[PDB]
């Protein structure tokens, strides 16, 4: 229902999604999934990223323009953004 | 082992300094208690992290809730984690 | 058992404090410099009589000099079961002064 | 159950082993170096508390050390305590070769 | 008084000091938007003007950043680093030895 | 990983490729930003005389001169290096 | 047809990069059929599903042993269609084919990969059946992902077929070419060894005959190296012309103690021996400075060569004579030169021998005197040395000034006596010729004791330089 | 656990100026600063 948005193009967006849905189900403690997406996202494009799991958290956060993405994924929910 | 604090239960041995453990301790149930209530949401962490910008240094993310977890990067010896009454508290600082 | 608790930032504060008002920008006097530690570290030992630690021992120390173009490294190691037992510690410097304080804590048992 | 000249003749030990060489020209080979002093701080207070490990006595050390480049600038060095009469003590060392002006001082505390 | 602010490494008199921090403080105010160029352009011309700063071995050097490290063979007289606690920035000056 | 590459640079050929060289075993060797510095000012400072001044980072704006042919900058993998003589 | 070189051991094909096969379709009978597709009415086994365009979607067909011998069908670019149980695809070289989710055997997907990928099995190929070995892999990019990958996963789950997860590369991707170059996003080898060749037989058309072969590829993996001879004695020379001010920097490096190596034994000239040294004189003088001081195996020597000396017999003597190499050995060859005594006249013209004393092979390092010279001359020249010697190291000292690191840089380093320099050296026989001829006419010394105005010395070194031409 | 007790005492050092090579800076010096 709520989608907040990163850069054009579908470079990360379209990437985090293909990412993510792997993870959920290859795991089951939250530990080895957020430190999967991080540690994937490192590699790829940036030096420092930051990641959420779970069914029910609030935050907020400061960040990167254009670096914020927000999805629920299944029963979950996946929050991701660089910073630093 | 989550040991007791005059606050709630926080793991030891501490990795964040005395002053801004004491500082975070006090200011979440004083906030918590005098015109808030458990039914809002992010309007909590929004003055949370206000007041810890305001003293201390100015770049810090909160994260609580009742189920969550996290890996992640922050400046030496600035990680905050305790629960209170089955509320689980998270707060790291990156320069 | 220890319900109350040595902690790093009360001390820091104390010396800071101390130092800077009885120091006041003095110049480092020969004739005097030796009994100049002696004042003050007396007066320190009183401050901390007042510091709020029962049973944690204080092995005061201090060190005072003047800069002159000149290197200098100061550093400790300790011996202490870290639940209980803590130190604290600060610097101060002037122009061409330097004082710097280190105090130390054991709970007894 | 204890004297502190014991105390001093291990730190003698430890500090003329390290660095200290009875034939005296390493020793101007050995100046103050802004490169080295780091390891040789470290390095003599691991090989000193080494060999305080040596002994087996139940008491309590703790340790601090100053290496002070020339004797120019002059210092002073001052202990003060709150400790036992009868067992806890403190210890302090003056130790000078060509152009290094070190010193040490220790505080033994019972339990 | 100073406005605030934090040293992390200084070597010439506190007077020069003084001064750099007095001009920096409203300057930053007076260009409150840009790019850290203008700071830099504008902080030189300064400096660069007044009759005091008289004896340099290469010339003036002013860097400006939020994240780097570096290394300067700088001259042994004059080096200046600290920060602007509103905005922290850190704010490097010194003459090219 | 991937090769360097200048975003702005004022040398000879055979100047830019040493650099090129030096960067990449002073990355493969060393992790930290003031150590990358102070290695690639070692060497500059063997190979021509006395001198270099290098600002290695990722968040730094600059004004500053130098000698003519010897001013570069150049990113390797989103990390800034400034390299100048005098 | 075709077109290649042939030289000893291995061939070149020129042309490789033409794909030996390739195909295009010039029946449309059928795809035109698939090409119209009227919405109002459905086909039951498609569905119905709606997708305007997938483009920028690559399919590979895999092909076995024949790829690996160059026979392979190339890498279709290709848009899809989505309909509720198959797939229409649009291929530019093959027109519009159906897939129907009935004919997969097996499922792999990979998150390695840059693009996500979606490989299966069919029993029946799209291509001749001949030659195809019957798997497809088909690429999923952009807007597809969210419209179609995930609609089909979702497919697999209601029908519970399996699904796999494939972390490694595919194996097929690795064992083909065209895999290759697109999974990515040796000639200059061959051009290196042809060169070598080249030189080699430069030298001697009877003598070229060092690897000349397959033993040649043997040096190009020839990266890891290690040596070191005990209970023997390190040398490290100066070359370097006339007045090129070398003895007394060879003074300023024996200073230097303070590295690991800590003892080192000087070589110390006079001018008067200097003047009726020779070749063979020279290598007795070094057994007697051993005899001499007593020397331990640990230490080194500094010794600088006159310029009348040429090093290549001296290197034929280091390998040919007993005694020699039973107690010595070359660390390394450090050299000279002067800017001010670049040219031998007003006119350009240059001295004897500077720009063959750095040769690669011989020497290690080359490094330039500088007193009082505008800096633009001295980039120009360094530009020119770049160019007359292929590959050296250049330093750049200013009046015999050593910056420390350089001194370790020189004094701990030994290379010379590495085989890869063996080779090289070898290599560069040709170019690296000097002519040096020493004797009582050549070169001569005159005591003389008495005092003298300045003037008359300007006499000569007006008239004397000025009429030398 | 009524434990009264005090003592002092002082280090201190020789004193001894030279001042006939004294007073260098190595004037083109170097180091390293970051953030
Ligand atoms: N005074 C002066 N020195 C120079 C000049 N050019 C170069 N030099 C320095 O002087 C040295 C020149 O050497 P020479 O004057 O030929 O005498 P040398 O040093 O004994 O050289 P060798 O005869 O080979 O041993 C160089 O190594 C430079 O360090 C110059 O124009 N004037």
């Amino acid at each position: 229902i709520d989608m907040p948005e990163n850069s054009e193009m579908k470079s990360m967006k379209n990437d985090a999604f293909s990412q993510a849905k792997f993870a959920v189900e290859n795991y089951k403690f939250e530990n080895k999934i957020s430190s999967h997406i991080k540690k994937f996202f490192d590699e790829k494009y940036g030096p420092n990223w930051h990641c959420v799991v779970g069914k029910h958290f609030n935050a907020y956060v400061s960040y990167d323009s254009k670096n914020f993405i927000f999805f629920y994924e299944g029963q979950l929910a996946i929050l991701l953004y660089r910073k630093g | 082992q989550y040991k007791t604090f005059m606050g709630a239960r926080v793991l030891w041995p501490p990795e964040c300094a005395d002053d801004i453990l004491e500082g975070a301790i006090r200011e979440t149930q004083d906030a918590l208690k005098k015109f808030e209530i458990a039914r809002e949401g992010q309007k909590i962490a929004e003055h949370l992290k206000k007041y810890m910008d305001d003293h201390f240094d100015p770049y810090w993310h909160v994260f609580f809730g009742k189920n969550f977890g996290c890996q992640a990067v922050h400046n030496k010896n600035r990680f905050i984690y305790f629960y209170i009454e089955k509320t689980a508290f998270l707060m790291y600082q990156t320069q | 058992y220890i319900k109350n608790r040595f902690y790093p930032s009360k001390i820091q504060k104390i010396i800071k404090e101390l130092f800077e008002d009885r120091l006041k920008g003095v110049e480092y006097d020969p004739n005097n410099a030796n009994q100049l530690s002696e004042r003050l570290v007396l007066e320190l030992r009183e401050k901390i009589k007042r510091g709020k630690v029962p049973r944690y021992k204080i092995g005061v120390q201090v060190v005072f000099g003047e800069i002159k173009g000149q290197g200098l490294r100061i550093a400790s190691k300790c011996l202490w079961d870290v639940q209980n037992d803590n130190y604290a510690s600060y610097t101060y410097t002037s122009e061409k002064v330097y004082c710097t304080g280190i105090v130390f804590g054991c709970y007894f048992e | 159950e204890y004297i502190s000249e014991e105390v001093q003749k291990a730190i003698d030990d430890s500090v003329k082993q390290v660095f200290g060489i009875k034939d005296d020209s390493s020793q101007v080979t050995i100046t103050y170096n802004k490169d080295k002093v780091n390891l040789w701080t470290q390095q003599i207070i691991d090989y000193t508390i080494r060999g305080l490990n040596k002994l087996g006595k139940h008491f309590k050390y703790c340790v601090t050390a100053i290496l002070q480049q020339t004797n120019h600038a002059g210092i002073s060095v001052q202990i003060t305590a709150y400790q036992d009469t009868n067992t806890d003590g403190s210890l302090i060392q003056c130790y000078e070769i060509n152009d290094i002006y070190a010193i040490v001082s220790v505080f033994a505390m019972a339990v | 008084p100073l406005p605030p602010h934090i040293i992390r490494f200084n070597d010439m008199a506190q007077h020069l000091l003084k001064k750099v921090i007095r001009q920096a403080d409203v300057l930053i105010k007076e260009n409150p938007q840009g790019l850290e160029k203008d700071i830099a352009l504008n902080l030189v011309k300064f400096v660069k003007s007044q009759p005091e700063f008289k004896i340099g071995d290469g010339e003036w050097q002013c860097i400006i950043g939020k994240n780097f490290g570096c290394s300067l063979t700088f001259d042994a007289n004059v080096l200046a680093f600290f920060d602007l606690l509103p905005s922290r920035k850190s704010i490097l000056l010194f003459k090219s030895g | 990983n991937h090769e360097p590459e200048v975003k702005a640079t004022d040398m000879e050929e055979d100047m830019i490729k040493r650099v090129k060289e030096i960067a990449i075993n002073a990355v493969k060797e060393y992790k930290q930003e003031k150590q990358i510095a102070h290695y690639i000012k070692y060497e500059f400072d063997k190979i021509d005389g006395y001198g270099w001044n290098c600002i290695v980072g990722r968040n730094f704006g600059s004004h500053i001169i130098h000698q003519t042919k010897k001013y570069i900058f150049f990113k390797i993998n989103e990390l800034c290096l400034l390299l100048w003589k005098a | 047809a075709e077109s290649f070189i042939l030289q000893e051991g291995c061939y070149l094909l020129l042309t490789k990069e033409i794909p030996y096969f390739d195909l295009w379709n010039c029946q449309n009978d059928y795809s035109e059929k698939i090409e119209k597709m009227k919405k109002r009415i459905l086909w039951e086994p498609l569905g119905k599903q709606i997708s305007d365009e997938l483009p920028k979607n690559r399919i590979f067909v895999q092909t076995g042993r024949k790829s690996n011998y160059g026979f392979d069908i190339p890498i279709m670019q290709a848009s899809y269609y989505m309909h509720e149980l198959g797939l229409r695809i649009e291929t530019q070289r093959l027109g519009w084919f159906i897939l129907f989710f009935k004919e997969m055997k097996e499922i792999q997907i990979t998150q390695k990969m840059n693009h996500t990928w979606l490989i299966f099995k069919v029993d029946s190929n799209i291509t001749f059946n001949s030659i195809s070995k019957d798997t497809i892999a088909l690429e999923f990019t952009g807007d597809a992902l969210e419209q179609s990958f995930f609609k089909i996963k979702n497919y697999f789950e209601e029908n519970q077929i399996k699904y796999e997860y494939q972390v490694d590369i595919p194996a097929i991707f690795q064992e083909s070419q065209i895999a290759k170059k697109q999974i990515l996003n040796n000639e200059q080898f061959f051009i290196s060894y042809i060169e070598s060749k080249q030189l080699m037989i430069l030298n001697q058309m009877k003598d070229l005959k060092l690897s000349a072969y397959k033993n040649l590829y043997e040096q190009m993996q020839i990266s890891q190296a290690i040596t070191p001879v005990e209970n023997h004695i390190g040398v490290i020379l100066v070359n370097g012309s006339y007045c090129s001010g070398k003895r007394k920097f060879a003074e300023n490096l024996i200073r230097f103690g303070s590295d690991n190596n800590l003892r080192l034994h000087l070589y110390k000239f006079d001018l008067n021996e200097m003047s009726e040294l020779t070749e063979k004189s020279y290598l007795s003088g070094l057994l007697k400075f051993a005899s001499e001081k007593k020397i331990q195996n640990t230490d080194v020597i500094v010794a600088s060569v006159p310029h009348f000396i040429n090093t290549k017999i001296l290197i034929d003597y280091f390998s040919k004579s007993e005694k020699i190499s039973n107690a010595f050995y070359i660390r390394t060859i450090a050299t000279k030169i002067n800017i001010n005594n670049i040219y031998s006249n007003f006119n350009k013209n240059p001295v004897n021998n500077v720009f063959t004393y750095g040769v690669e092979g011989y020497s290690q390092f080359l490094l330039l005197d500088t007193y009082n010279n505008y800096d633009a001359d001295v980039n120009a020249l360094n530009k020119t040395l770049s160019g007359v010697l292929p590959g050296a190291k250049i330093y750049k000292i200013m009046n015999n000034i050593l910056n420390p690191a350089l001194a370790k840089d020189i004094l701990t380093s030994i290379t010379f006596i590495s085989e890869q320099n063996n080779l090289n050296r070898l290599k560069y026989s040709v170019q690296y010729d000097l002519l040096t001829s020493n004797g009582p006419s050549s070169v001569v010394f005159i005591p003389f004791k008495l005092p003298i105005l300045r003037e008359k010395i300007r006499d000569l070194i007006y008239k004397k330089i000025l009429q030398n031409g | 656990i009524n434990f009264q007790d005090t003592e002092t005492r002082y280090g201190g050092i020789q004193n001894q100026v030279v001042n006939i090579n004294q007073y260098v800076q190595r004037n083109p010096n170097f180091i390293d600063l970051d953030n």
